RNA sequence: UAUAUUAAUAAUGUUAUGAAUAAUUAUUAAUAAUAAUAAACUAAGUGAACUGAAACAUCUAAGUAACUUAAGGAUAAGAAAUCAACAGAGAUAUUAUGAGUAUUGGUGAGAGAAAAUAAUAAAGGUCUAAUAAGUAUUAUGUGAAAAAAAUGUAAGAAAAUAGGAUAACAAAUUCUAAGACUAAAUACUAUUAAUAAGUAUAGUAAGUACCGUAAGGGAA
RNA sequence: UGCUGACAUGAGUAACGAAAAAAAGGUAUAAACCUUUUCACCUAAAACAUAAGGUUUAACUAUAAAAGUACGGCCCCUAAUUAAAUUAGAAUAUAAAUAUAUUUAAGAUGGGAUAAUCUAUAUUAAUAUUUAUCUUAAAAUAUAUAAUUAUAUUAUAUAUUAUAUAUUUAUAUAAUAUAAACUAAUAAAGAUCAGGAAAAUUAAUGUAUACCGUAAUGUAGACCGACUCAGGUAUGUAAGUAGAGAAUAUGAAGGUGAAUUAGAUAAUUAAAGGGAAGGAACUCGGCAAAGAUAGCUCAUAAGUUAGUCAAUAAAGAGUAAUAAGAACAAAGUUGUACAACUGUUUACUAAAAACACCGCACUUUGCAGAAACGAUAAGUUUAAGUAUAAGGUGUGAACUCUGCUCCAUGCUUAAUAUAUAAAUAAAAUUAUUUAACGAUAAUUUAAUUAAAUUUAGGUAAAUAGCAGCCUUAUUAUGAGGGUUAUAAUGUAGCGAAAUUCCUUGGCCU
RNA sequence: UAUAUAAUGAUAAUUCUAAUCUUAUACUUAAUUCUUAAGUAAUAUAUAAUAUAUAUAUAUAUUAUAUAUUAUAAGAGA
């Protein structure tokens, strides 16, 4: 069938993912926040 | 096999009780305990199983539960004592003769269901209930997958039959070297039956 | 090398090399120390200390006469060789020797006999005394006083007992 | 329940017939707390592949990139079991000559020192250790392209009447491993001053708008 | 086909994205906005009420109102699963990172008391997957004259009349009243595919009832698709008439009629209707189109694996239809090849003969196991299973059957047959050095010392293999026969095969 | 004849074990979830004595040294 919908939206999904305490709960995560940090973005995570 | 709603069983892995000791009426001294052991149901040590005698739910241990023989239509058979070595000579239904425990447990009669294995699945959705997905051949794979994969047409490669990971599936003793079984006096029929 | 934590490896870690072949070919290849499990009976301790060793620890063991002996070496090559285990372990030994060796005499009661006097002025006071605060006050006061009661013996901590 | 509680001046509405109150006491002493935690520099563990060799596997790239761990304003090194050669020097760390020389390599592509003489540098020499044993050494598998101290497995000494150093032996020299501290010259970063045959496309916005689910990319 | 920026040509061309609209008035302002009326369209939706999502897009800033009994969340409880958390010096393993096992905490898509005669959650006193609702019962009626069947009813849902009250709250109840669907609560019971986890009562006091969601959109212009995109998107109700039906026709209420309009309707293109005579003469091919003489009740053959499988058989009958006069369901037989069958596949050119399958064989593993994973280990799945179990391999239901061979590659079993690699307690001995002893670098021997290797089997439903040459029955032809090679020489069956070049092979229909 | 009794080795097999390995489950003084040092109430071990029959061994008051207020049970085993 049709594609390009692959975006699915669902706030859940995207906060237990992706979001803040998603990626200071961790190593990985924790490095992708300061990584962002450093290039001095704007916004982290969702 | 034979059992049914109503009968009455007994395990004597804990040992003759005190309810017949006592009572001297059933006691070791009139040798009652053969036709109290030798029926089928209940539960005794190979010690004091008789030779010959048809067992099922067979163990290792004397303190371990029983493991051998124990699907449907399953048996063995109790082929010799040793009480100096502590020790039983059993033959399970691989046909291996096999070292255990002379104190192990063992139940006397056949598992019961023996004609569980005339039964026949009409379909695959029979399988798929019992939780059996389906199964791809070798050959119908690629090369990068199964070795067997591979060449225009059904061909089967010149390839020894052998499984996805490269072991052989024909024949090949995969239990070998000095890895093998202490407890062993002989080995199953291995294709004489 | 995280495994020699937990035993007496004697400063041994594990060796990252080559593994080369007839043409000369190399293969990243590791070394590992012939670590054993034992227990070994310590005198001092009174009881058998199970760890993980090396053989060549375990023939140290052997020349230079117990586990006490090679945990309580002087030099600082051991120091080096017993991790953070043995440190622990020498700790131990050192203490029970050293308490075997000078007992106290070679004050609890009377923090008792003393306990009940404060606590009763705190409570005629307003105020309120328990044994934590109260040994954590009185616990270095070496000079003691009879503004109550009557001292009735010349223990005196020193020569207990006729 | 840190407006959280034994003690207190009196009590409403009641206390299985002078005290103890679910809304509480001007009060007084005792008892649990708060992770903003950068970068770069340094040390250590593991460590590629592209590539070069006009192919490729020894070799190279390279102990580099990357990941992981741990310190300090610096870290590391450091006062000879060192060089040297019969004459002598006298701790580390960078730089120039020595020198692309000795050395080394499918003796290919290629790699490559030390003595010694100068420059920068600080007061640069000191004791903290009962003087160092599964250690030196040996065999074996690895180990900075030349030059070598660590390293898995196992055998294993001596006391200055001794030990290390050279393919080996003799003679002679030189220094004392298995115990330690050490400014300065150095690296990174941030301020201040000076000079720019530097920048207005290396001249302040914005890591924003916007793109991707995300890591991430990224304008005028 | 350099990069960025500006501007051109195509060009005022193609397009403006399923669609019914018309007057009068707001307004001598309007195709596009608003109102009224007429007309249409969706109506088991284009309506109503919601979930998720989202630039609040809404009937808006003066804005979406909760103690709970149909209020969700929050909170208690847990599933799948997650966790720099958790465990005498020592939970286990591991180059680091980290990974295991156990605890604990978290985590719905789930469970959680009472309540319209309206209700009360807190503190102190003890520690039931899924599916179905009878042949037969009793009265009164239609019943026939003993039928027997024809049914509310062989079970529930509430309101009225009477027999009674404590100054009419709870009962004991005898009568009256249902046609077809559906609902939530019983009772009994059918197959095997055997059907979640978790948090315990009376008493005495007690309750001033916190926080958050609430608009509108939600088969969409308000979300995911680069667009106000004919695509994708979860629930319940979904008037009546008609029907077996949620099919099909209409449409009562509701909503709507669209960022394109007005003319004209050439060639030509798309979707659709009709067609004389003929009926596949088209084409690679009946591709496309056309063809239905009940949809209910009867009746329904040969084959067959006995299954109304074939079958929704074909043809046919009954029921008003006799010139016809809605939509929808229903689209004929037969031979062959392949595949037992239902199913799966190349998201976006291949749906099949390919995969799977139930069935059949071989093989490994005795459980401290085979198999897979684990910079590698602990450990995990296998399995809380045990040779009728689990893994691997080929074949692919069933009927009739499955012939010959271990040469080769392997597997497998024994041969007192047989190389060597590493590892040492000694010295029959050369070289170097040294005045010297001595210090450094070897070859033979030991009671010693593997797997492999090659010898001999076994193993083909292991991987695999299955030949040539010449005359006799005075003939094409060759039952017998003669000869070389081999492990053996293609058996039963089938045959110009989806296998046959020659090849449009010869013959029949 | 016309190479092992002995001394040793090789091979095969069986046995034992604190090599190794796998499964399961009260007080007294002294420095109020603690420790230590001396003695205890009861739960358990060896050899000497009670008293039994054959001419190598039973069952018990009480005492002699080391401990609990890792261990047991089972299995494999040089
Ligand atoms: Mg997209
Ligand atoms: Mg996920
Ligand atoms: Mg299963
Ligand atoms: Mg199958
Ligand atoms: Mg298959
Ligand atoms: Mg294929
Ligand atoms: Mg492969
Ligand atoms: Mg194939
Ligand atoms: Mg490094
Ligand atoms: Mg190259
Ligand atoms: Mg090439
Ligand atoms: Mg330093
Ligand atoms: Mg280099
Ligand atoms: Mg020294
Ligand atoms: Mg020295
Ligand atoms: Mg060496
Ligand atoms: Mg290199
Ligand atoms: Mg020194
Ligand atoms: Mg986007
Ligand atoms: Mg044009
Ligand atoms: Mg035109
Ligand atoms: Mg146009
Ligand atoms: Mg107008
Ligand atoms: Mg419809
Ligand atoms: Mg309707
Ligand atoms: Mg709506
Ligand atoms: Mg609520
Ligand atoms: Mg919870
Ligand atoms: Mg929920
Ligand atoms: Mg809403
Ligand atoms: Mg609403
Ligand atoms: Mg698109
Ligand atoms: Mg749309
Ligand atoms: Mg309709
Ligand atoms: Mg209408
Ligand atoms: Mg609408
Ligand atoms: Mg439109
Ligand atoms: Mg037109
Ligand atoms: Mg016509
Ligand atoms: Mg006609
Ligand atoms: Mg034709
Ligand atoms: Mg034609
Ligand atoms: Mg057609
Ligand atoms: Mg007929
Ligand atoms: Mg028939
Ligand atoms: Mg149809
Ligand atoms: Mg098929
Ligand atoms: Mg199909
Ligand atoms: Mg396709
Ligand atoms: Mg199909
Ligand atoms: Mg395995
Ligand atoms: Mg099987
Ligand atoms: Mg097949
Ligand atoms: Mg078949
Ligand atoms: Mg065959
Ligand atoms: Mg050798």
């Amino acid at each position: 069938k049709s594609r390009g919908n692959t975006y699915q939206p669902s706030t859940l999904k995207r906060k237990r993912t992706f979001g803040f305490l998603a990626r200071a709960k961790s190593k990985q995560g924790s490095k992708i926040l300061k990584r962002r940090k450093l290039k001095g973005r704007w916004f982290l995570s969702h | 096999d034979g059992l049914r709603p109503g009968d009455v069983v007994e395990s004597f892995r804990r040992g003759i009780p005190q309810t017949l000791l006592n009572e001297m009426g059933g006691k070791v001294d009139p040798a009652i305990l053969s036709v109290k052991t030798t029926q089928r149901g209940n539960c005794l040590p190979i010690s004091m199983i008789p030779i010959g005698t048809i067992i099922h739910n067979v163990g290792i241990t004397p303190v371990g539960p029983g493991k051998f023989c124990r699907s449907a239509g399953t048996y063995a058979r109790v082929l010799a004592k040793l009480p100096e070595k502590k020790k039983a000579i059993v033959r399970l239904q691989s046909g291996e003769h096999r070292y255990v425990s002379l104190e192990a447990v063992a139940t006397i009669g056949v598992v019961s269901n023996i004609d569980h294995q005339n039964r026949s699945l009409g379909k695959a959705g029979r399988s798929r209930w019992l939780g059996i997905r389906p199964t791809v051949r070798g050959v119908a794979m690629n090369k990068c997958d199964h070795p067997h994969g591979g060449g225009r047409g059904k061909s089967k490669s010149n390839k020894l039959s052998m499984s996805p990971w490269g072991q052989l599936a024909k024949g090949y003793k995969t239990r070998r070297g000095k890895n093998q079984n202490r407890m062993k006096v002989k080995d199953r029929p291995r294709g004489k039956d | 090398f995280k495994q020699s934590n937990k035993g007496l490896y004697g400063g041994s870690f594990v060796q990252f090399g080559n593994n080369i072949s007839e043409s000369k070919a190399k293969t990243r290849k590791k070394w590992l120390p012939n670590v054993v499990k034992k227990g070994l009976w310590s005198e001092t301790l009174n009881r058998k200390i199970s760890i993980k060793m090396t053989a060549k620890v375990l023939k140290t063991i052997s020349k230079e006469g117990g586990i006490d002996n090679y945990l309580t070496k002087e030099k600082s090559a051991r120091i080096k060789e017993l991790g953070p285990t043995g440190w622990k372990l020498r700790y131990r030994v050192l203490k029970r020797k050293d308490e075997i060796e000078n007992p106290p005499h070679k004050r609890r009661r009377l923090m008792s006999f003393l306990y009940p006097l404060e606590k009763l002025e705190y409570r005629s006071v307003g105020k309120d005394l328990n044994y934590k605060k109260f040994v954590e006050l009185f616990a270095d006061v070496p000079v003691k006083d009879i503004l109550a009661r009557l001292e009735d013996h010349k223990f005196d901590l020193s020569t207990i007992t006729v």
